[PDB]
DNA sequence: GTAATATTGGCCAGCTAGGATCACAATCCCGGTGCCGAGGCCGCTCAATTGGTCGTAGACAGCTCTAGCACCGCTTAAACGCACGTACGGATTCCGTACGTGCGTTTAAGCGGTGCTAGAGCTGTCTACGACCAATTGAGCGGCCTCGGCACCGGGATTGTGATCCTAGCTGGCCAATATTAC
DNA sequence: GTAATATTGGCCAGCTAGGATCACAATCCCGGTGCCGAGGCCGCTCAATTGGTCGTAGACAGCTCTAGCACCGCTTAAACGCACGTACGGAATCCGTACGTGCGTTTAAGCGGTGCTAGAGCTGTCTACGACCAATTGAGCGGCCTCGGCACCGGGATTGTGATCCTAGCTGGCCAATATTAC
């Protein structure tokens, strides 16, 4: 029922980072960017998911709804429109 | 059963048909406009409420709205928004 | 070994249409086992004087910069 | 024999991925990763699909803006390549701890 | 004995709902009391912002030969307008993408 | 006549004498501490109120405070603040 | 017929005012109603933050041989603590100055 | 009326600010750029302060108006009674 | 004849102005400047002294933080000197229009 | 004074550039298709409206006196302008290799599908809890006094920096020894 | 082959790097001192407290059913790994000059002291306005239906890139025209 989903950060693969970066306009990328970005991403996610699970727990719910995520981002001053804000 | 959610969609569609009679709006975009309007509303209303207490004023009035609008919107946007809003309140007061 | 005798042997190591680079002289003299680390300025004066003699020639750059040839 | 010189196809794919809007992170790895992160704070947590999609849309916007600032830092160095030092600087200046 | 119904928004010559905004200022617990001209002025302000946005977005879509505006068009309208990009600068738009923006040095010579 | 300025100064002085009996406080720093307490207050109270409405709850209670504290303070600070606060509310409930 | 006065803060074993904070949550019109444990918990939280700050600031002042804390000491306490500098990171302190921070490359060799 | 006192933020004052910021060597163009930056900042802060003032039907800008202007800008300033 | 080599007294004054807290902008020029800015928005405006002092206090903190970020940008370039390009970059990355 | 050799300017030839040409991939475009989301219609409901009452927030007027402004004069630290020089930025060159690009290979995402059910979401009950109130009262505010912390001053001490000299080492040159040349 | 000379090696002189030392000035440390702000005391006030009432918000149980989760099996598309190679970053060098440093001169900031007014802040009156309630009603919601915009595609058309060929401009060597040296 509850899988142990460890070691997954490497699932954000090198080409996925390539295409996001490319969407950001960068042309040439050093091979060390990948680990740095994975670390950045784990940090960002940690903060967002902490805030979201908190907003969830308060409701006594055991499911994190999208309203919880948009409130968490909005709380971090990164408001996101289109998901029921 | 009857379940009611809140949106501005029809009002947005009205505005759109006033400005672009020959143009459509995807329900994805109407969910962003709805979120758009609610976020701008939350900023303006929060600033107006916040400003009234910071002025020891217990009421939100046209003044409180006017300075929150003037305060949030930058430059040429504020000048026109303020202008049409004053025009509208005058018309409403006259009515 | 005193400098200005290994630089000749180093520049003698190649024919290049725009001369041997300074990086080559550094690598060659290191391969001769010389303390190119500490004697760098001595090396620059030995080279510049020896091209100034015309025994060598500087053919691109200026000074120790660029590239060099035999007479 | 044909081989595009380095940097050309990169510019084409730049034009492409900027013209486009598709989510760029693969969906299942990102969902499993999200579950990884949430699992640390509490176990047996359930996610609506819209919520995971929101995390993904937000992550993509955050990293894209970070790469914008990073590319600006790299260009300022007069270096076309980005390196991690650029990321730590872009983040430190954004004010986030780095 | 009862006058013909005349919506406050029609009394103001607007499309945005005055009653709904009135409700939301009172039921938002912003203030215990709310003046009468505040909801009118506020609805007009929201009207102006939505009309500005929709004008720009429709321009972007017609420019892109799309007869219907979609989120990318909103992202274009926003980011191509200076004062809006200032107002919504800290904002991330769903499915918006990014402006086409290649820094000059990156182009080959 | 009668003019009233609000501060936390004496409470700050009490706390200070509890932690550093042999230390003083500049009036400048007590105006900073007063502003600091009011700022932290405003953040926490705003988040708790904002949360309750976002949860369709009309009341601020220990739960709303607990989640706002847990939200705003990062890590080891939150864990200890939460801990002492729970201890204090328990004592108050017992009393 | 009237019990001996016992302040809520003494009923909680605190120095911060429970009545004043209670007043502020009700008067600031945050919510129409306020539970009973909320002001207690909040006063305790404000207590913990002020005690943490004052501990660190007093340490800084004694470190600087100063028997009395002044704003520079607060700026030192804040910026030298990681989690506080995180909480008050976007904050500018009056007369605080800056941490002594010379980047290594700038020192001569 | 006052005019051209933006030069009042003199070269050594900019030098000392930079130094408090950890700056060691400075190019001579920094001065005009920083005067412009500073001009931008002030016109935003003062716009917000005069606005808060006008709203109170008041004709003097108090320190509390300045505090709230910065606090709106997300640069809250302690020490001034805020 | 005595002359400190360039950069030494600069580091001394760095240590100094970081140990210190005095306001760095001269008070009267800054007050007159503030009046110049306010005059554009409305005429005949009166300033409490505490209010002008607040503007000065805030400007010094803002420029100091800006110079922190700018010096980081300059050092990233591997250039000890700061130049205006550093300022436009630091500001553009802070997110303020520049 | 005159001529042969050498010197200098021009031409022909050779080398390198720039322009033109070609061939392929990527982009786009024009047009056809269906498909599904946008847009319209329907009888429902609660929210908007209307009208009348109460009371109270706030507009308004008047008074006080704080404090903001203006102005003068002096002293002096800070600003300014200039001279001077070092260290820096920046241009140049070169090199190694990390990236990029293009193959084949492998993986797992994605899709569609089925099955299961926890848990979201709503409803009803009811009571604990919080608002409100009057009477009570003591903590907290302002005013006043004071005395110890500390900023300043001056002398002595320490540290950091730049400038200088000394010594060992090495390189370059002369005389003597060896290798080469001559006897 | 042997000896003398000319080339090279050994000794001596000159130059540099590292180490040591001195000069000197910025900082620190220490006493003393006098100022004045922190801190305590007193008295007065109103906000906190107590106890009681009353209404209802929300805790709680119970039910529906949506939506989340899990597994399965094909189908590609994407990820992966590797070969090859070139554009890039980065080290090294050098040069010019822009800025730091320091000095002497000028300016105006700062103080402080005086005088004046406008505006900050408060109080009291009174009233327009908004909350509230009850009755009314129609705009908006969800559900159904429907059809045109658009995604996709298949097949041409247009463009961009990378590579090659030719004409051309520039530079070099030899010859032609001209100065320099020898007879």
């Amino acid at each position: 029922h509850r899988k142990v989903l460890r070691d997954n950060i490497q699932g954000i693969t090198k080409p996925a980072i390539r295409r996001l970066a490319r969407r950001g306009g960068v042309k040439r990328i050093s091979g060390l960017i990948y680990e740095e970005t994975r670390g950045v991403l784990k940090v960002f996610l940690e903060n967002v998911i902490r805030d979201a699970v908190t907003y969830t727990e308060h409701a006594k719910r055991k499911t994190v709804t999208a309203m919880d995520v948009v409130y968490a981002l909005k709380r971090q001053g990164r408001t996101l429109y289109g998901f029921g804000g | 059963k009857r379940s009611r959610k809140e949106s501005y969609s029809i009002y947005v569609y009205k505005v759109l048909k006033q400005v672009h009679p020959d143009t459509g709006i995807s329900s994805k975009a109407m969910g962003i406009m709805n979120s758009f309007v609610n976020d701008i509303f939350e900023r303006i209303a929060g600033e107006a409420s916040r400003l009234a207490h910071y002025n020891k004023r217990s009421t939100i009035t046209s003044r409180e709205i006017q300075t929150a609008v003037r305060l949030l919107l930058p430059g040429e946007l504020a000048k026109h928004a303020v202008s049409e809003g004053t025009k509208a309140v005058t018309k409403y007061t006259s009515a | 070994p005193p400098v200005s005798e290994l630089i000749t042997k180093a520049v003698a190591a190649s024919k290049e249409r725009s001369g041997v680079s300074l990086a080559a002289l550094k690598k060659a003299l290191a391969a001769a086992g010389y303390d190119v680390e500490k004697n760098n300025s001595r090396i620059k004066l030995g080279l510049k004087s020896l091209v100034s003699k015309g025994t060598l020639v500087q053919t691109k750059g200026t000074g120790a910069s660029g590239s060099f040839k035999l007479n | 024999p044909h081989r595009y010189r380095p940097g050309t196809v990169a510019l084409r794919e730049i034009r492409r991925y900027q013209k486009s809007t598709e989510l760029l992170i693969r969906k299942l790895p990102f969902q499993r990763l999200v579950r990884e992160i949430a699992q640390d704070f509490k176990t047996d947590l359930r996610f609506q699909s819209s919520a995971v999609m929101a995390l993904q849309e937000a992550c993509e916007a955050y990293l894209v803006g970070l790469f914008e600032d990073t590319n600006l830092c790299a260009i300022h160095a007069k270096r076309v390549t980005i390196m991690p030092k650029d990321i730590q600087l872009a983040r430190r200046i954004r004010g986030e701890r780095a | 004995a009862r006058a013909k119904a005349k919506t406050r928004s029609s009394r103001a010559g607007l499309q945005f709902p005055v009653g709904r905004v009135h409700r939301l200022l009172r039921k938002g617990n912003y203030s215990e009391r709310v003046g009468a001209g505040a909801p009118v002025y506020l609805a007009a302000v929201l009207e102006y912002l939505t009309a500005e946005i929709l004008e720009l977005a429709g321009n972007a879509a017609r420019d892109n030969k799309k007869t219907r505006i979609i989120p990318r068009h909103l992202q274009l309208a926003i980011r191509n307008d200076e004062e809006l990009n200032k107002l919504l600068g800290r904002v991330t738009i769903a499915q918006g993408g990014v402006l086409p923006n290649i820094q000059a040095v990156l182009l080959p010579k």
